[PDB]
RNA sequence: AUUUAUAUACUUCGGCUACGUGUUC
RNA sequence: ACGAGAACACGUAUGCCGAAGUAUAUAAAU
């Protein structure tokens, strides 16, 4: 028995916006006043685009079940055939470089830019205030991966480096379509944090 | 303490808001103490940063200015004392205190936004 | 549709509202006397102590069972001066109050009921689950259905927006009140709803009662 | 299942100010400090337009519900239905070549033009101060094209062509009335990201 | 406590959340409550050596058990994010009795 | 810092402005220094450019001509203090004192302008 | 060379923890 | 030699969905 640690940070390409506190405010941690990205969020994206991209049919739209490895590595303990999650993601914290950097550069931690609405056959106007982590800031991130079984690890690591690359191309928080909160991944590290198995010959770009 | 809405019900003259004024001749100011609003949420201590005393005095500077502008402007920042409040606050170097104020001056915004033509 | 006697499930998956179940016990706090003293020096008869005797007994003996009959709520110990109801929370309230009514007639006003009434989740040993006026005029009938006029009125105000009023108003502090009038600023009420709501706030017998109705909206 | 990425650039052709923010001035990006375009302009730009060049009825004026593809291809899903928009537009960034340009030309970022408000038979003039992105300043910008069902890339490209043919002869930002806003396109790529979907046969001008 | 009474921190935060339906894709939401970051809480255990030629297995047996924790969560939702946890300030006292706990670790 | 609005307040004299100094007076003035307030602000490091030591030097340039050209102008500008403090914003190269500055000036300009005839 | 200095309208609208399940051998 | 003894309120799922910071009024008179 062992667990795979998969340690990394997340660069905001552009404006994220989690916002879960609903003006239109972002999720803030108590004890620091800080943006967050939550780990259920960055979990249930990887769920959505990997089930999305393996089969998902309209008898698999009705049931939220799906193909056998997503529910292997995400789990679902819900009918039957239940299988305990093999992967655990953490939140993810406004890292202290960048509050390095933006404390030496008076970088506010959150811009308030405008939008508005025009309406049709009344073209009338009509104006709003969102909040959104500034540019260029990154978090930290961890995840935890157990092996209960010795020979599939190559393969749930392969689809963990799929669900990556397909989230990298996508956003998290909301407003994806509309321009805010793409990201990329960078500065990967895979160690095993308990255990006795060798992780050399695994990698997640 | 709602004695801005005493004031507001006060200056509705027979009917017009303190005399000619509208909720857009206050842009600037509920820019101004928002943007404030923003800076100060986001520090932690409640003794107040001291270029945000520089930018209480900026703000006072945006008071006057708005008030050399338009007479109803002048006759809405005197009556209800937006500047000895100003003024004791620069006095405090207390943050609660600032959100206080800010709260009072947005009280004062949405009142007038319903007490309107 | 099933004549068979069904569990304690029956009652706890309704839907409307939470599923949970409600309980009462009701006891006549003048009875002691009631049978001891009875009507004074000139009543006291062995005649008129039974004739008192067997109203109160046929009063909570059949009385009760054609009450009940728009409650889903079923009778348990029912007889002496012992009442016990099981069902429905919401039903549990609004059968008591009409109970307590339905009593102070037969009685002419003249006993009252001493009850009391918990909320506990579904199939909790039901050993352990059994260890007005104003109720009824203020809060059921005044401030409830402003809330429930105001809640069907204005959509999007869930639990979640009733449980920021809770935290804001149990916490008895003005800093919570000064939020609650942001709050209600916000909120797409009609005015005379969000007047009346903060109003309400403003007293601690106002505001005990409010948060009494919106919980039981819930 | 695939993503398609299309990139390309921006270049400004007059005036442009977005002015999401607002003597008044533009949105302008706070890791860096440069204007951006905000891919909700774009986005909305792209939607009325594409939108109002095919049918607009006044009831379809009301509630900004539109035309099937446009439904499909920027995505309602209120109306009970299942729609995702198909295209993730983002944000656009003042290009290096650009900055490059601009610092080794010694030209500035943005001009800044005056106005003037001369009120009929009073002759009494209200000065005006604006600011807008300087000529021939160039973003770079990145559509990703989800693929969901294969029969409908060949049409939705083409329909993107043309939005952005009109786009290129329209306006983009405020004040288009009064001669700035104007763009055009360039130097597009196609490139198929994730998956096995060709993009040779496919051309965008 | 008193670091939160001294910086005016609630005690428990709520965090919001919601669920997607498939072929729906319409979201309900979800309140959860959620004990605040960096707290911290006291704990004691009581071991009581009833086999002296086993002390050092058990301890050794409990590190590990801690160990595992440490890279685990406690409560609901692990793998959503919630629930991990650290131990600092640990001590071995012997309170009865007349054996030496000054070898034994537990990090 | 607020003495500019105690000097302003001494200037009102028996009613005259600076003895007979106008805001339009002022205009290139304000609009040199917001001309600079513009190219600063553009700017990322405190370390000022040195084409902006020589932008500053011209500044000077306007400043001894405006002086040149009215008495007026001349008593304004040398009561309250422009001149060392340029010089000293010309010693020290830091730009936020030169926003510093910026803001100072804009202080005098607005409460001079609702301190008028 | 002599007067303005951003002006009035709108400052988030719509739509509001489900299931395995409570108890014992 | 305590109505005691074993026993993780636990497992699956997000703040999403659509919305353009707009629409008007020449840096002028001697
Ligand atoms: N229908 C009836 N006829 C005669 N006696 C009755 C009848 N119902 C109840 N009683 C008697 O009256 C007595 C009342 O005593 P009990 O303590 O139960 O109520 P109580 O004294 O009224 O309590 P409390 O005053 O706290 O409400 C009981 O001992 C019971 O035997």
């Amino acid at each position: 028995y062992s667990k795979i640690k998969i340690s990394g940070t997340i660069e905001v390409v552009t404006g994220l916006h989690i916002g879960g506190g609903g003006d239109s405010p972002v999720v803030r941690d108590l004890q620091t006043k800080l943006p967050i990205i939550p780990g259920s969020s960055i979990k249930g994206k990887m769920r959505n685009l990997l089930a999305k991209h393996f089969g998902l049919k309209m008898k698999q739209e009705s049931h939220n079940q799906d193909d056998e490895r997503v529910l292997r590595l995400f789990g679902s303990s819900e009918k039957g055939n239940i299988q305990r999650a093999r992967l655990q993601i953490s939140d993810a914290f406004f890292s202290e470089k960048t509050k390095e950097h933006f404390a030496q550069n008076d970088i506010a931690y959150t811009e308030t830019k405008f939008e508005n609405t025009i309406n049709r056959l009344t073209a009338v106007a009509n104006p709003r205030q969102i909040e959104r982590v500034t540019r260029g800031s990154e978090f930290d991130f961890v995840f935890i991966y157990n092996v209960d079984e010795e020979s599939q690890v190559e393969d749930d690591f392969e689809n963990i480096e799929k669900a990556i690359h397909l989230l990298e191309n996508d956003y998290l928080g909301g407003g994806g379509t509309r321009g805010n909160g793409r990201i990329q991944f960078k500065d990967t590290n895979i160690e095993t944090v308990v255990g006795e198995y060798d992780s050399t010959n695994l990698k997640i770009k | 303490m709602t004695f801005a809405h005493e004031v507001v019900k006060s200056n509705v003259k027979n009917q017009v808001l303190f005399n000619g004024l509208t909720t857009s001749k206050l842009r600037n100011l509920m820019e101004q103490v928002n943007r404030l609003y923003t800076i100060a949420f986001n520090s932690n201590e409640d003794q107040l940063n001291e270029e945000f005393i520089d930018e209480l005095e900026y703000l006072k500077i945006k008071f006057y200015y708005e008030a050399g502008r338009e007479k109803s402007v002048d006759e809405f920042l005197k009556k209800t004392l937006m500047f000895p409040i100003i003024d004791r606050v620069i006095k405090k170097e207390s943050k609660k205190f600032f959100l206080d104020y800010c709260k009072y001056f947005e009280a004062l915004v949405a009142y007038a936004k319903y007490y309107q033509k | 549709q099933d004549m068979r006697e069904k569990g304690i499930g029956s009652y706890v998956d309704r839907e409307e509202g939470v599923k949970r179940l409600g309980v009462v016990r009701a006891d006549i706090d003048n009875l002691g006397a009631t049978f001891i003293s009875g009507i004074p020096e000139k009543y006291n008869s062995i005649s008129r102590t039974a004739t008192l005797s067997r109203q109160l007994s046929l009063f909570f003996k059949y009385e009760l069972n054609h009450l009940l009959e728009n409650y889903q709520i079923t009778a348990i110990y029912s007889g002496g001066d012992d009442l016990f109801l099981i069902g429905a929370w919401d039903d549990i309230i609004e059968a008591s109050i009409y109970i307590n009514d339905k009593f102070k007639e037969f009685t002419l006003d003249k006993l009252t009921l001493s009850a009391g009434v918990g909320m506990f989740s579904g199939k909790y040993p039901v050993s352990k689950m059994a260890f007005w006026d104003e109720f009824k005029k203020n809060i059921l009938e005044e401030k409830l259905l402003v809330l429930q006029q105001g809640f069907s009125q204005t959509d999007e105000h869930g639990k979640a927006f009733i449980y920021k009023m809770l935290a804001l108003l149990r916490n008895n502090e003005a800093i919570n009140i000064a939020r609650l009038a942001y709050l209600l600023a916000r909120s797409k009420m009609n005015e005379d709803f969000t007047s009346k709501i903060f109003n309400w706030a403003q007293n601690d017998k106002d505001k005990n009662q409010l948060i009494t109705a919106l919980e039981y909206y819930i």
